[PDB]
C-alpha cells in the first residue's frame, strides 16, 4: 500500500530488492509482480523498471580508453550511452536524485520530469570512473547526477543520511536552536545495487580541498605546497610520537591558513558577507556536534563542500558512523575537524563567539532529545542489512553486541552529568591540539 | 501591578509585602524607594520595623525615632544615630545602655513569640558588640576582638539564618561607623587600623554567608568591599588581592565559571601577593585556580598540571606540614 | 508609450480639473478646454486601440491596459478604496514597482504618483482599503515603502503606507531589506552591470538624466553623450564601445553619432579641496570630482563631465565612485597622482568626527569599499586590491563605526587585524546585529563586566542583582553614579514587567537627564498601569510617547473621529521618523512594533458587528503562528 500510493518513496525499494536474502528477494519480487498489475501504478512501474535498468547499465561500464578521467565526453559514443538516451526519452519520470516530499493529498503529478539530458558528461578520477550527467526537467532546472559504480556500498551511506536527517529534525522543535536555524544540509543517496547508485551532485558548491589547495599558493607563495606538506607528514608515519609532533608543527610554521578569503572573494558586499560568514559558522557548529554525537568519522577534504551561494557547509558521504574511525590502521582520533583553516574562516573571533555559543545550543537541545535519539536509533536496530562494523573492503579503500555498544556510547554522551559548557570546552580542547592533530592520516589533511 | 492597575485597595497591603521581601534579600535601595511612596503608614508593626533597618543599611542617620517603641530595629538604630552625632564617647556609652535597659524590660514584658524573642536577643547582641568595640583602647584589645568575631563564628556556621543574618548586618554597621568616626576612637587607633579591622570583618562574614548559600549578601558584601579599595589605597594599605578574590569568590558562586577565572587569573598576574596586608598565598591561589579550571574544562588537564598544580607544589618551598600545604 | 502616457494623461487631467482665468479672454480659456478634452479623448481611443508586439508577456499587457485605461478617468487627487480609479491605478503602479521587466521609469512614475499621492484619502476603515488582507500588505510592503521614501507626500499618504508597513510587520515580523542596507554597493552593481565596469556606469547615469531632467539637464546630458559615442566611434575604442552598446538603447545610440558631420563647438564648453576642513562643505564631492575629472583629458567618458557635475544637483554624489576609480585605473603606469593625494588626505578625512562631514564621509567609505570590488590590472589576488589607494584599515573601521555602518566596520577592523599579523571592536560587538557576535570579544573581568554583559543580555532578575549591589553601594557612600545606577535598574525592571516596581524608582528620581532611555521609559509604565494623565512631549522621536498619545486619547475622547486622527497621526509622524535615516536595527525595530501596534489598534475601532470580531480574532491566531519562532523583542 505504501509503494501504491506513493510510488516515488517504495517503488525504487522494491526494484533494488528484487533485481535470509533468497527469501526477501522471493517477497519482493512478489510485490513487483504485484505491482505491474493494478492500475493506479502501471504507468509507473514500468518506467521506474526500464530506467533503472539502463542506469545501472550506465554505471557498470567502464573503459580506461572510452573513459579518460578528468575529460568531458559526449553521451552518445559509447552503445551503452545511446541505449540510456533512448530509453530516457522514451519513459518519462522525475530525476531519480531529485527529494520529493511526501503529499498528503496523493497528488504527485507537480513533480517536474526529466525532459532531457545535456550532450556531454564529465568524468571524475579513480578505477570505475564516476560520471557526472546532467539532466534538463521539465520545470528547466538542472539536476546533475553521480551515476557511481563499483564495489562501493551506498546503502551505508544512505541509511546513515537518512538518520542525520531525522536528528536535524529534532533540532526544530527547541526555542534556541529553531530561532538560528540550527540544522544540516542534506542530499539523497539512491542504491540501484549492491555496486551502484545515484547520488544527488550539490547544485553550486565546490569541495573544500579544491579552494583550499589553490589558494594557498595564490595568497602566500613563499609557503610549502599542499603536496609537499602531505609528503613531509606521510614519510614520518612510521616514527615516535616526539618526531611526528616535532615534524607536524615543523610543517604548519610554514602553512598559513587562508580559508577567510572564501568569503571576500565571493560575497564583497559586507551585508552579504557577514550573513554568509555567519551562515558557515552555524553550519559547522551544528555539524560538529551532530557528528560528535553520532561518532561521524572520514572528515576528510573531499567530504565537505563549500556552498558559494549561501555559505553553508555540506557534508557528503556520511557512512563511517558509530566511531568506526578509530579502529583504522592509523585512527581517526577527533571529535570533529577543527583544523586551522576551519577555523580561520570564522574571523577575528576564532572560536569564542558564534562558534562556541551555537556548539553549546546544538548540544543543549540534543541532550533534551536523547529518547527521540533513542528511538531513532532502535529503529536502525532492526534493520537487518545494516552493518555496525566497518568491512575490511572499505577499511582498505580509506586508508591506502555491536549495536548495544555504538548505541551506548551514543547513550553516555548525551548524559547530563557535565554541563554542556564543559562538555563544548573539552570537545573543542581536543578537536585543535596540535598531539591530536599531529598522528592523524596524512591523507586527513590536518596540516591544512 | 494588577492591583495598581485595577484601582484596588489592596496594593497598600501588596506593596507593605513587597517592602519586607526587599528587607529579606538586601535590595535595601529599591525598598527605600517603596517606602517614601507609601503615605499612610499604617501597617501594623512591620512597616515600624521596615522604616528602620533601611535606614541603618543606606547609613541616613537623620530620622526622628520614636520614642518607647517595642522594636529592635529602633534601638539599634537610635545607638548608631547616636554615634553620628555625638563628640564624646559617654553619649554614646549612655545610648548604648538605654537600649540594653529597655531591650531587658521588653523580653521581661512576657507575651512575645519565638521570632520577636529572638529578634530581641540579637539586639542585645548587636548592642553588647558595638560597645565591645567602642571600648578599645590598644591594638592587642582590637586583635582580641577580631577573635572573637572568628570564635562566635564557629557557632554561627550552622545557627539559625535569621539570627545570624541580623547579628552580622549589625556588625558591618558597626565596623564602618567606628572607621569614618575619628573622634570616638582612642589615641593609638589610626585610621589604616580602623579600615583593615572593617576589611578583616567583612570578610570574615563572606565565609559566614557562603556557606548559609544567602548568594544576595555575598554580592552585597564583596561589592561593599569592591569600594572600599580607593580609599583603602589612600591610607596605606594594599588590600586588593584579597578584595578580588573575594569578588571571584562571589562570581563563581553566581554560575560565571570564565568570569571568575579570568579573575584569579588577573590577580595572579598582576600583584604582588607578598607585600600586602590580608595576606594571600600564591600556592592558594594557584590551586584555586587549577581547581576552577578543572572544573570547567577550561584547559587540558596537561595544562592544568604544568601551569598550576606543580607550581604551587613548588611555591610551598619544602613546608609539608599546615592547612596550607594539606590544601 | 506606457510612462508618457500616464504622464501626460496625468498632466492633462490636472490641467483640465484646474480653472483659473484671469489674463486669459475668459473665451479663450474654454477655447482651449475644449480642445484638452478632445485630444484627451483621441488619445484615450488610440490607447485602448494600441497593442504591441512588443509586449513581453501578456503580463505586460493587461498592465498597460489597466495603466492606461484606469489614468484615462482618474481625478484630480487619489484615494486607496477599493474600485475607484485611482485606487486602480495606485496598486497598478505600485505592482509594477517591483518587478524585473517593469513599464514605467521612474520620471514618469514620480509624476503619476505626485499627482495621486499630493492629496490623499485614506479609508477609515480597513474593508474598504484597497490592501485589507496579511498577504497584499506582505507582497506590497517593500514597494509601499519605497514610495514613501519622496518629499512631496501629503499626510494621509504618509498614514495610508504606515498601516500598510504596519500590516506587513505585524504579519510577518520581517523588515523590508530596504531599511537593512547600509552601504550604496547596490546601487553601484545595479549601474555598472553587464560588463561590470566604471564606463558603464557612468553612461547609465548619464542616459537617465536625458528623461529625468529639465531642458538644461536633458541637454547637457545628450551632449555629453554625443561627444563620447562620436569619439567612440571615430577612433574604434572596442571597450568604450561596448560599454555604449549595452547603456545604452539602440535609439539613443543612433542619435548620438555624428556620421556624415563634426562635433560643433557649442557642446564641447569647458567649466583647495585635496585638504582637510573641505569635508564640511556640502560641495566637496562635487569640487573634488571635478578636480579629478579634469586631471584625465585623454579618457573621453571623464572630459565630458564637469558640465554635468556642476550644473546637475546630486550628480557627482551618484558618480563619485566610478570618477575616482577611471582616474586612479587611467593613470596606473604613469605618475601615479591622484592616488598620492587622495591617500594622504585621507588620513585627516577619516579622523573627523562631525555632524556637517558625516554625510561626505558615508561617500568616502563607499568609495573605498567600491574600489574594493574592482579588479586591478596585473594581480595575483584580491589582496592586491589595497593598492588602489592606501588606507589606514583601523582608521576606516573608526570612521564606519561613527557613521553607524556596522558591517562595514567589521570588515574593515578585520582587514586592519590582517594588516598586523580592540576599543572599536566593543562599540562594533555592541550594535552588529547578531545575538552571539557579542561575546566573542574579550576584555578584562570584574563584577561591573560582569553587569555589562548582563544588561546587554537584558536578563531579568540576574542583572537586578548585581545592579541592587551596586545601586546600595552607591547611594551608601554618596557617589554619583547612583543616577545611571537608577536608570539602569529602571531598564531592567521595565524588561522584566514589574511595573509597580520601575514607577516607584522613577518618582524618586527629580533629575530626570537620562539620554533617552528615561524618556521611554516613563511612557512605558505609564501605559502598563493605566496611567493617563501624563502630559506627552510633542514632536518625540520615541514610540512610547507615540503609543501612548493614541491610548490616551483613547481614554479621554467622546466620538471615534478623534481617536482615528490620533492613530493617523501616529502611522504618520512614525513613517517620517523611519524615514529620518541613521538608525540602528534596535530602533528601527522598535519603530515598526509600533506602527504594527497602531494598525492593531485601528483594526479593533472599526469593528461593526459580532463576524469582523471574530475575524480580528482569526488574524490574532494566525500572527501567533509566526510570532511562536521570531524575535523576542517585537513579539
Ligand atoms: N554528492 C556529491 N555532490 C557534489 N560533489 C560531490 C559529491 N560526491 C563527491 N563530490 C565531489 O566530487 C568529487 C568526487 O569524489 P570521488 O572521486 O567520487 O570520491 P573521493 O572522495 O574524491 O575519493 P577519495 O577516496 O575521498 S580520495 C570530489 O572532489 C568530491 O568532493
Ligand atoms: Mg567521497
Amino acid at each position: 500500500r505504501i509503494c501504491v500510493d506513493h510510488p516515488y518513496h517504495g517503488m525504487y525499494h522494491i526494484w533494488t530488492g528484487a533485481r535470509v536474502a533468497v527469501s526477501r528477494q522471493r517477497a519482493t519480487d512478489k510485490i513487483a509482480k504485484a505491482l505491474s498489475k493494478n492500475n493506479k501504478v502501471s504507468s509507473i512501474w514500468p518506467a521506474i523498471d526500464q530506467t533503472s535498468r539502463v542506469y545501472h547499465a550506465l554505471a557498470m561500464d567502464r573503459d580506461p580508453t572510452r573513459y579518460k578521467s578528468g575529460q568531458k565526453v559526449p553521451i552518445k559514443n559509447s552503445p551503452v550511452g545511446q541505449n540510456f538516451l533512448s530509453t530516457m526519452s522514451n519513459n518519462p519520470i522525475p530525476p531519480p536524485t531529485l527529494q520529493i516530499e511526501v503529499s498528503a493529498n496523493l497528488d504527485y503529478s507537480h513533480v517536474p520530469m526529466i525532459h532531457k539530458f545535456a550532450p556531454e558528461m564529465a568524468i571524475a578520477s579513480g578505477v570505475s570512473a564516476p560520471k557526472i550527467l546532467t539532466a534538463i526537467g521539465t520545470d528547466g532546472r538542472k539536476y546533475k547526477q553521480l551515476v557511481k559504480g563499483g564495489n562501493d556500498d551506498l546503502r551505508q551511506d544512505a541509511i546513515m543520511e537518512q538518520v542525520f536527517a531525522a536528528v536535524s529534525e529534532l533540532l526544530k522543535l527547541h526555542r534556541e536552536t529553531r530561532q538560528r536555524n540550527l540544522g544540516i544540509r542534506t542530499y539523497k543517496v539512491l542504491p540501484l545495487t549492491s555496486s551502484s547508485g545515484l547520488i544527488e551532485f550539490v547544485s553550486n558548491t565546490i569541495p573544500l580541498h579544491e579552494y583550499l589547495m589553490p589558494a594557498h599558493e595564490r595568497y602566500y607563495p613563499k609557503d610549502l605546497k599542499g603536496s609537499q606538506c602531505r609528503k613531509e607528514i606521510a614519510n614520518a608515519q612510521t616514527k615516535n610520537t616526539e618526531t611526528r609532533i616535532a615534524v607536524y608543527r615543523r610543517v604548519t610554521e610554514r602553512f598559513h591558513p587562508v580559508m577567510r578569503y572564501f568569503f571576500m572573494e565571493y560575497f564583497p558586499d559586507p551585508d552579504e558577507w557577514f550573513q554568509k560568514r555567519t551562515n558557515y559558522t552555524r553550519t559547522t557548529a551544528a555539524i560538529s556536534m551532530l557528528g560528535h554525537v553520532l561518532g561521524l568519522g572520514d572528515r576528510h577534504g573531499h567530504n565537505i563542500l563549500l556552498d558559494h551561494k549561501t555559505g553553508e557547509v555540506v557534508h557528503i558521504d556520511l557512512g563511517v558512523a558509530f566511531e568506526m574511525g578509530r579502529v583504522l590502521p592509523v585512527p581517526e582520533l577527533v571529535p570533529f575537524r577543527l583544523t586551522r583553516d576551519i577555523v580561520d574562516g570564522m574571523g577575528i573571533t576564532k572560536t569564542e563567539g558564534v562558534f562556541r555559543r551555537c556548539c553549546e545550543f546544538t548540544l543543549d537541545a540534543l541532550r533534551e532529545e536523547a529518547a527521540s535519539i533513542q528511538t531513532i536509533l532502535d529503529s536502525l536496530r532492526h534493520d537487518t542489512l545494516y552493518q555496525w562494523s566497518i568491512s575490511p573492503v572499505r577499511m582498505a579503500k580509506l586508508q591506502n553486541s555491536e549495536a548495544d555498544r555504538a548505541i551506548e556510547v551514543v547513550k553516555k554522551k548525551l548524559s547530563k552529568t557535565l554541563s554542556v559548557m564543559a562538555t563544548v570546552n573539552d570537545l573543542i580542547n581536543q578537536a585543535t591540539s596540535v598531539s591530536n592533530l599531529a598522528v592523524l592520516y596524512s591523507g586527513w589533511a590536518a596540516y591544512a | 501591578d494588577s492591583h495598581l492597575r485595577g484601582r484596588d485597595l489592596q496594593s497598600r497591603q501588596d506593596c507593605n509585602a513587597l517592602i519586607k521581601a526587599l528587607s529579606s534579600l538586601g535590595l535595601a535601595g529599591l525598598s527605600n524607594s517603596l517606602l517614601q511612596s507609601q503615605q499612610s503608614i499604617d501597617g501594623s508593626s512591620d512597616s515600624l520595623d521596615a522604616t528602620f533597618t533601611t535606614a541603618r543599611k543606606l547609613e541616613i542617620w537623620n530620622l526622628p525615632a520614636p520614642v518607647n517603641s517595642d522594636s529592635w530595629a529602633v534601638t539599634v538604630y537610635k545607638a548608631y544615630q547616636s554615634m553620628y552625632q555625638a563628640q564624646e564617647l559617654d553619649t554614646v556609652r549612655s545610648m548604648v545602655h538605654d537600649g540594653l535597659k529597655n531591650t531587658v524590660r521588653h523580653l521581661s514584658s512576657g507575651s512575645l513569640n519565638t521570632s520577636v524573642l529572638r529578634q530581641q536577643l540579637g539586639a542585645l547582641a548587636a548592642l553588647t558588640e558595638l560597645d565591645d568595640i567602642l571600648n578599645v583602647r590598644d591594638q592587642s584589645e582590637l586583635q582580641c576582638t577580631l577573635a572573637t568575631f572568628e570564635k562566635r563564628s564557629k557557632w554561627m556556621m550552622s545557627g539559625r539564618y535569621a539570627d545570624v543574618s541580623q547579628i552580622l548586618s549589625c556588625r558591618e554597621t558597626t565596623l564602618s561607623m567606628w572607621s569614618q568616626r575619628h573622634n570616638l576612637r582612642a589615641a593609638g587607633l589610626t585610621s589604616a587600623d580602623a579600615r583593615l579591622v572593617q576589611i578583616r570583618g567583612m570578610l570574615l562574614s563572606s565565609d559566614i554567608f557562603r556557606f548559609h548559600r544567602a548568594r544576595q549578601e555575598t554580592l552585597n558584601l564583596s561589592t561593599a568591599l569592591s569600594d572600599l579599595i580607593p580609599s583603602c589605597e589612600s591610607l596605606g594599605l594594599s588590600v586588593d588581592a584579597a578584595i578580588k578574590m573575594e569578588a571571584a569568590n562571589a562570581l563563581w558562586d553566581h554560575g560565571e565559571m570564565i568570569s571568575s577565572i579570568r579573575m584569579l587569573q588577573a590577580i595572579d598576574k598582576d600583584s604582588s601577593l607578598k607585600k600586602q596586608s590580608v595576606p594571600l598565598s600564591r600556592s592558594d591561589l594557584l590551586s584555586k585556580i587549577g581547581y576552577q579550571v578543572s572544573v570547567a574544562r577550561l584547559e587540558s588537564p596537561d595544562a592544568i598540571q604544568k601551569k598550576y598544580l606543580e607550581p604551587a607544589l613548588k611555591e610551598l618551598k619544602g613546608k609539608i606540614e599546615g592547612r596550607e600545604a594539606g590544601q | 508609450l506606457a510612462g508618457y502616457a500616464l504622464s501626460s494623461l496625468a498632466d492633462l487631467r490636472v490641467f483640465l480639473e484646474s480653472s483659473q482665468s484671469s489674463t486669459t479672454q475668459e473665451s479663450q480659456f474654454k477655447a482651449t478646454k475644449s480642445k484638452a478634452q478632445e485630444f484627451h479623448a483621441w488619445f484615450s481611443k488610440y490607447l485602448a486601440a494600441y497593442d504591441s508586439p512588443e509586449f513581453k508577456d501578456e503580463g505586460q499587457k493587461q498592465a498597460f491596459r489597466s495603466i492606461t485605461e484606469n489614468a484615462a478617468h482618474i481625478r484630480a487627487s487619489g484615494n486607496a478604496e477599493k474600485g475607484t480609479h485611482e485606487s486602480n491605478l495606485l496598486l497598478e503602479i505600485l505592482k509594477d514597482w517591483g518587478r524585473e521587466n517593469q513599464l514605467l521609469n521612474e520620471p514618469a512614475r514620480d509624476v503619476a504618483l505626485s499627482m495621486l499621492c499630493g492629496v490623499f484619502n485614506i479609508p477609515p476603515s480597513s474593508r474598504l482599503d484597497v490592501i485589507e488582507t496579511d498577504e497584499d500588505a506582505i507582497k506590497n510592503g517593500a514597494v509601499v515603502w519605497k514610495s514613501c521614501s519622496s518629499q512631496r507626500l501629503g499626510g494621509e499618504y504618509l498614514a495610508w503606507a504606515g498601516r500598510v508597513l504596519g500590516r506587513s510587520f505585524a504579519a510577518s515580523g520581517e523588515v523590508p531589506e530596504d531599511l537593512l542596507r547600509e552601504s550604496q554597493l547596490q546601487e553601484y552593481r545595479r549601474l555598472s552591470q553587464g560588463v561590470g565596469s566604471s564606463e558603464e556606469g557612468l553612461l547609465n547615469l548619464i542616459k537617465s538624466l536625458t528623461i529625468s531632467g529639465d531642458c538644461f539637464t536633458a541637454g547637457l546630458a545628450e551632449a555629453a553623450l554625443r561627444t563620447i559615442v562620436s569619439d567612440a566611434i571615430s577612433d574604434n575604442d572596442h571597450d568604450l564601445l561596448s560599454a555604449c552598446q549595452e547603456s545604452l538603447p539602440e535609439p539613443l545610440l543612433i542619435a548620438s553619432n555624428w556620421d556624415p558631420y563634426r562635433t560643433p563647438l557649442s557642446d564641447q564648453f569647458k567649466v583647495e579641496v585635496f585638504s582637510a576642513r573641505a569635508l564640511e562643505n556640502p560641495n566637496w564631492s562635487q569640487h573634488l570630482a571635478i578636480r579629478l575629472a579634469l586631471s584625465a583629458p585623454k579618457i573621453v567618458t571623464l572630459r565630458v563631465l564637469p558640465p554635468i557635475l556642476s550644473k546637475v544637483k546630486g550628480f557627482a554624489e551618484r558618480a563619485f565612485p566610478f570618477v575616482v576609480h577611471l582616474v586612479l585605473a587611467y593613470q596606473l603606469d604613469k605618475q601615479q597622482s591622484a592616488k598620492r593625494e587622495l591617500s594622504e588626505s585621507l588620513q585627516e578625512w577619516l579622523n573627523f568626527t562631525s555632524e556637517p562631514a558625516k554625510e561626505n564621509l558615508k561617500l568616502l567609505i563607499n568609495t573605498i569599499l567600491y574600489l574594493r570590488t574592482q579588479p586591478l590590472p596585473g594581480e595575483s589576488s584580491i589582496a592586491d586590491r589595497a593598492h588602489w589607494l592606501d588606507v589606514n584599515m583601523a582608521s576606516a573601521a573608526a570612521a564606519a563605526t561613527r557613521c553607524g555602518m556596522y558591517k562595514v566596520a567589521l570588515l574593515f577592523a578585520e582587514l586592519a587585524a590582517e594588516s598586523t599579523r580592540s576599543d572599536i571592536l566593543l562599540e562594533i560587538f555592541e550594535n552588529i546585529d547578531d545575538p552571539d557576535a557579542y561575546y566573542g570579544l574579550s576584555q578584562d573581568a570584574s563584577l561591573s563586566t560582569v553587569l555589562a554583559r548582563l544588561e546587554y543580555e537584558n536578563d531579568g532578575a540576574k542583572s537586578l542583582a548585581f545592579r541592587g549591589a551596586q545601586y546600595d553601594s552607591h547611594l551608601r557612600g554618596r557617589d554619583l553614579q547612583s543616577r545611571q545606577d537608577c536608570n539602569a535598574l529602571i531598564k531592567a525592571l521595565s524588561s522584566l514587567g514589574l511595573a509597580g516596581l520601575s514607577n516607584s524608582l522613577l518618582q524618586s528620581q527629580q533629575s530626570i537627564d537620562g539620554s533617552s532611555d528615561s524618556l521611554d521609559a516613563t511612557f512605558t509604565t505609564a501605559r502598563k498601569l493605566e496611567i493617563w494623565n501624563l502630559p506627552a512631549p510633542v514632536n518625540s522621536d520615541s514610540w512610547a510617547v507615540t503609543v501612548y498619545k493614541a491610548y490616551q486619547s483613547m481614554y479621554q475622547a467622546q466620538e471615534l473621529d478623534t481617536v482615528r486622527s490620533m492613530v493617523h497621526d501616529g502611522l504618520k509622524n512614525t513613517v517620517r521618523h523611519l524615514s529620518s535615516g541613521s538608525l540602528n536595527t534596535s530602533v528601527l525595530r522598535q519603530q515598526l512594533g509600533a506602527l504594527a501596534a497602531l494598525t492593531e489598534l485601528d483594526d479593533i475601532l472599526n469593528v461593526r458587528d459580532q463576524s469582523e470580531l471574530q475575524c480580528t480574532l482569526a488574524t490574532f491566531e494566525k500572527r501567533s503562528k509566526w510570532m511562536m519562532s521570531g524575535r523576542y523583542a517585537d513579539v
